RNA sequence: UCGGUUUUUCAACCGGAUCUUUCCUUCUGGCUAACCUGUACUCCUUGUGGGUGCAGGCGAACCAGGACUUUUACUUUGAAAAAAUUAGAGUGUUCAAAGCAGGCGAAAGCUCGAAUAUAUUAGCAUGGAAUAAUGGAAUAGGAC
């Protein structure tokens, strides 16, 4: 289509493509500090996060694995970083 | 697989002038595409090339004039010797003295007269015109 | 190749012309001869160290290399004092600009001196017709890939 | 393209630039090590290790935090697994394939599966003795494989 | 099949001789002789063709028997007398000498030579051996020996032969930076200094030659042979002084003498 | 300070820059104890062309972390006590030749002992913990190669009046055009 | 200038030499030839014009001797590929195919000849090291 700059790729025109297929070959994944309602420090899961998650010392569950991302149980409070 | 990258890229590149795109994006790239390149640009085919030639493997993205009608490849690289090289001209480009038949030779990657003028012959890569 | 079990024979096994003084001894009793064959060829310390026998030995044999030296892969030692060297090839056709891939099974003599196992590179001189086939004898044998010895079994 | 039955898929885990940071991820890479090392202890495959950590743990890529690979870890301290872990697994595979035979023959679908499965370990086991991981002549039949089970 | 060749076919027959191939089906075939049959020159392909002196065999065979004819030292009464490179032909008849020196590019040209320069013969050593009672003895490229010579003579050396007596009067060391002589190949009859030596291992041994031209040639010591310091020669060279010159001088040449 | 801060011997630059460490030193707690691990090897007052000036220097491999562990705060010191020269740390890396067609290989080579990847790392080195995102490279009409680096939004305010400097330095080096860029 | 000839101003096109942050197998010396050199100073235009010259010190300009060298596939140059034939010079076999002679004086006697090019691939030695494999130091028995 004439001139398209494959080197300056606009936001929404890279979220319509997936992870690979840009330019800059990213995760699209952000992977969370999580604030449960039992513990009192931040620990890392994953958004995908495969297997069963702990938090801290007793078992609690907070990420249910099903399809591609991560059912967070019940409610927790988290950033990207 | 994709076997030879180089073929790929001209393909990509033929396409590209077909449609009359301004741009290409070649997907795996590097070295011996990047000095065709230079090749062609020495000459002007190319416009300009830019590659994003990130932490993985290369991604070529060429800004073309359109000038340029074809370039070819040839993936069974023969070794031509000295004499040869004319009827290969003869065979691959269109005019008697326009275009560019390219050789990877021990001197280096470069047309078919400069090739001549350093006196040395090598295996044919591609050419252009 | 062979190693070890040296005189042990029918006949017994003497190296010609030369001779060993039986009535002094000296220093290391016993003189075997050896030549340094040439085209540099660096000796085995092992066929002066070793003292085993062989006429046709390309050092301590009365066989002499003169011609041209071809290199290949060891490919059959199921013998004695023999090897199958396979050479390998381009073979260019005119009709269509390319080459064919072609197998010569050059058969050899391995020297009691050198230590050659299957599948290893090989450089092979021409010699005095010594068998119906072997025409060549073993002048160097290097490492097999690069490892010496490391090749073992897993943790 | 995906070897042996017909279907392109694109489904690929991607890898992102700068191999050294992820900064706000933190913890020292020794206590890593020392992690991995436990985990390889406790008796799992790298690719397991692997996935605990991003369960769990501030890691991105061991390959980035530290030096090397989970792998190559394992072999500096000498506790890597006797088939390397996808070899392995194809063997359990085809154990239970043959058991599955062995318990009802006329299932020529899975016979069919048997085979193939086969020829993928062959194919895998030929580029392991090539790369001196294993040690030369690898049987693969119902002699051995029962045998290596686990 | 069964033994040795006698007959040879004029076609068959070595190329710097330039016989007409179509008058006479067999050319002379050189007998036994100093040099190999593919460098050697026989008598009558030389007196009847290259001088002019005779137009028959028979014609030949007089001018031979009578003994006019010498070549280095004696008469040799046969007709197909091998004389090869450095020899020298002595006829009785007007003492014409000749010495049978290569031309520029490739032919035994009639170099006319007085009784001066025509009293010794230039040979290449082959081998030095030790013979019988542990005598040295020096082999000259014309077959030819020598009892007893300089201890330092080595191959690939050239010696002085005085004809009258098989005996050296002296010799050129063979030495990077001395004008020299190819009798053979491609490159025949040029002239130059030798730049560097190529030793080598097991058989062919070649040397680098530069010319007055500036232009490189590589050969055999097979068919290098010395003539002596660079600058002054031992023996006269031919016309053009044994330079071979590129095709466009030669046009050039025949384009500039258009004298009469 | 000849045998602390030197590790060789000669230079009125390496001398100036051993009086500036002990300077630095002088503050006491946090600008003392934490940082007497470094060793200053070469440095070169090299300058960006009609303008200011650039000190660059090279501190040991086996190291780097140790600097990256400290850094910053310093580096700002530096700025400020030897006047409006800019201050870089990069690794004395030694890039071993090519195995040529002869010459006696001696020893595999190792990637990390290359030209272009050990650039690479220079580069990154150059630019202060900030990161680089993406290694464009332009290849002009003429023939020049001249290359892009891109920068996260993220903390540029560090090096920002820098860049023209850290390119010139970059010139000097190799002779490679870089430019610097952060996206929208 | 008496149609050819070379400096300069400039372009282009390689080639080789270079230190470049980055190396040519390596020395055991043979031998050095030239200066980083300088020891005395000067022939002489006020002196880096000019170098004979031996006591610290240039490796390549090749000699011969080891020690080991990842190998090849290419390609260049060279050597080879017997002649006849083919391609192709020169030459009035009356022309032509031919052949390899002839042509030129004063027609009383002296010189140009009879070239070269390919004929590929297999081996032979060099220039090149991009392309394509191949192999280096992971249980270091690794390097200097
Ligand atoms: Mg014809
Ligand atoms: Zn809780």
């Amino acid at each position: 289509v004439l001139v398209q700059d494959l080197l300056h790729p606009t936001a929404a025109s890279e979220a319509r493509k997936h992870k690979l297929k840009t330019l800059v070959q990213s995760p699209r994944s952000h992977f969370l500090d999580v604030k449960c309602p039992g513990c009192l420090n931040i620990t890392t899961v994953f958004s995908h996060a495969q297997t069963a998650v702990t938090c801290e010392s007793c078992s609690t569950v907070l990420c249910t694995p099903t399809g591609g991302k991560a059912k967070l149980s019940e409610g927790t409070s988290f950033r990207r970083k | 697989t994709r076997t030879s990258v180089l073929a790929d890229a001209l393909n990509a590149i033929n396409n590209a002038e077909k449609t009359g795109k301004r741009q290409v994006l070649i997907r795996p790239s590097s070295k011996v595409i990047i000095k065709f390149l230079q090749v062609m640009q020495k000459h002007g085919y190319i416009g300009e090339f830019e590659y994003i030639d990130d932490h993985r493997s290369g991604k070529i993205v060429v800004q073309l004039n359109g000038r340029l009608n074809k370039c070819g490849v040839i993936s069974p690289r023969f070794n031509v010797k000295i004499a040869d090289v004319e009827k290969w001209t003869a065979n691959l480009l269109p005019a008697r003295q326009f275009g560019y038949v390219i050789l990877t030779t021990s001197a280096g990657i470069m047309d078919h007269e400069e090739a001549h003028r350093k006196h040395v012959s090598g295996k044919i890569l591609g050419f252009v015109y | 190749s062979t190693e070890l079990t040296v005189q042990s024979e029918r006949a017994f096994q003497k190296q010609p012309h030369i001779f060993t003084n039986p009535k002094a001894k000296a220093n290391r009793k016993t003189k075997r001869w050896y030549k340094n064959v040439g085209l540099g060829f660096k000796t085995p310390k092992t066929a002066i160290e070793g003292s085993y026998i062989d006429k046709k030995c390309p050092f301590t044999g009365l066989v002499s290399i003169r011609g041209k030296i071809l290199t290949g892969t060891v490919v059959s030692t199921r013998m004695h004092r023999t090897i199958v060297i396979r050479r390998d090839y381009l073979h260019y056709v005119p009709k269509y600009n390319r080459y064919e891939k072609r197998h010569k099974n050059v058969p050899a003599h391995v020297s009691p001196a050198f230590r050659v196992q299957v599948g290893d590179i090989v450089t092979v001189g021409q010699c005095r017709p010594i068998s119906k086939t072997v025409r060549f004898n073993v002048l160097k044998v290097a490492s097999a890939t690069g490892k010496a010895n490391k090749q073992f079994a897993k943790f | 393209g995906r070897m042996h039955s017909k279907g392109k898929g694109m489904s690929s885990s991607a890898i992102p630039y700068s191999r050294n940071a992820p900064a706000w991820f933190k913890g020292s890479s020794d206590g890593v090590v020392e992690q991995i090392i436990k985990y390889a202890r406790k008796g799992l495959t790298p690719s397991q290790i692997g996935v605990l950590l991003r369960d769990a743990h501030g890691v991105t890529q061991a390959k980035v935090i530290t030096g090397n690979k989970i792998l190559r870890i394992l072999k500096s301290n000498g506790l890597a697994p006797e088939i390397p872990e996808d070899l392995y697994f194809l063997i359990k595979k085809a154990v239970s394939v043959r058991k599955h035979l062995e318990r009802n023959r006329k299932d020529k679908d899975a016979k069919f599966r048997l085979i193939l499965i086969e020829s993928r370990i062959h194919r895998l086991a030929r580029y392991y003795r090539t790369v001196s991981v294993l040690p030369p002549n690898w049987k693969y039949e119902s002699a051995t494989a029962s045998a290596l089970v686990n | 099949a069964r033994g040795p060749k006698k007959h040879l076919k004029r076609l068959a027959a070595p190329h710097h001789w330039m016989l007409d191939k179509l008058s006479g089906c067999y050319a002379p075939r050189p007998s036994a002789g100093p040099h190999k049959l593919r460098e050697s020159l026989p008598l009558i392909v030389f007196l009847r063709n290259r001088l002019k002196y005779a137009l028959n065999g028979r014609e030949v065979k007089a001018i031979l028997m009578q003994r006019h004819v010498k070549v280095d030292g004696k008469v040799r009464t046969d007709t197909t007398f091998p004389a090869g490179f450095m020899d020298v032909i002595t006829l009785e008849a007007t003492n014409e000498n000749f010495r049978l020196v290569y031309d520029v590019k490739g032919r035994f040209a009639v170099h006319r030579i007085t009784d001066e320069e025509a009293s010794y013969k230039l040979a290449k050593v082959k081998k030095v051996q030790l013979g019988k009672k542990g005598i040295p003895y020096v082999v000259t490229h014309d077959g030819r020996t020598i009892r007893y010579p300089d201890p330092n003579i080595k191959v690939n050396d050239t010696v002085k032969v005085d004809l009258a007596t098989g005996t050296i009067t002296d010799f050129i060391k063979f030495d990077t930076g001395k004008l020299v002589y190819v009798t053979g190949g491609r490159n025949l009859g040029r002239v130059g200094t030798i730049v560097h030596r190529e030793r080598h291992e097991g058989g062919f041994d070649l040397v680098h030659i530069k010319d007055s031209l500036e232009n490189t040639f590589v050969t055999r010591l097979n068919n290098v042979f010395v003539i002596g310091e660079p600058g002054r020669p031992w023996i006269s060279l031919p016309k053009g002084k044994g330079i071979k010159l590129t095709i466009s001088e030669e046009r050039d040449r025949r384009r500039a003498q258009h004298g009469l | 300070p000849q045998a602390k801060i030197l590790s060789q011997a000669p230079t009125e630059l390496e001398l100036q820059v051993a009086q500036a460490f002990i300077d630095l030193e002088n503050n006491s707690p946090e600008l003392k104890a934490d940082l007497r691990a470094l060793q200053f090897k070469s440095i070169r007052e090299i300058e960006v062309a009609g303008g200011k000036k650039a000190l660059a220097v090279f501190v040991p491999v086996p190291s780097l972390a140790a600097y990256h562990k400290v850094q910053i705060k310093l580096t700002r010191e530096l700025e400020k006590k030897f006047q409006d020269r800019h201050v870089i740390f990069l690794a004395e890396r030694r890039i071993l030749p090519k195995p040529s067609r002869k010459s006696r290989q001696t020893q595999k080579r190792p990637r990390s002992r290359t030209l272009t990847a050990v650039h690479d790392k220079i580069l990154e080195d150059l630019v202060f913990p900030t990161e680089i995102v993406g290694k464009r490279v332009r290849y002009l009409v003429g023939g020049n190669k001249i290359q892009k680096i891109l920068l996260n939004s993220k903390d540029v305010q560090h090096i920002d009046n820098k860049l023209e400097s850290f390119q010139a330095v970059y010139n000097k080096l190799t002779g490679k055009q870089i430019v610097f860029e952060i996206p929208s």
